[PDB]
């Protein structure tokens, strides 16, 4: 009866991980690596957004 | 000399009037390139997905 909730919650942490998106890209499956922001007026003034798999 | 200098002056104004057409046509090449820089700056952001950069 604990295991029923510890499985439903482990399925839920993976539901957050594939389901969360911005602009239709997943954020926290770990495919959001090397994703540069461009934060100034010239060719390549980056900040890099990197998230591990959650 | 007077008759020649008057055609010469009228030719320098045909020259100024010509230049003002070119100088005015490039005035919107700037508005188009100022817009293409601003668009290219928006597209250089890795929050845009493929449908946004097309």
């Amino acid at each position: 009866a604990v295991q029923q909730e510890i499985n439903q919650l482990a399925s839920e942490i993976t539901r957050i991980a594939s389901t969360t998106q911005f602009n239709t890209m997943n954020l926290i499956d770990g495919n959001f690596t090397s994703k540069k922001l461009q934060v100034g007026s010239l060719c390549g003034q980056a900040i890099t957004i990197d998230i591990s798999d959650m | 000399q007077v008759r020649g200098l008057n055609k010469a002056s009228d030719n320098a104004q045909d020259g100024v009037s010509l230049i003002q057409v070119a100088e005015g046509a490039l005035s919107e090449t700037h508005s188009i390139l100022q817009r293409m820089n601003e668009l290219a700056t928006q597209a250089a952001n890795d929050t845009n997905t493929t449908s946004d950069r097309t």
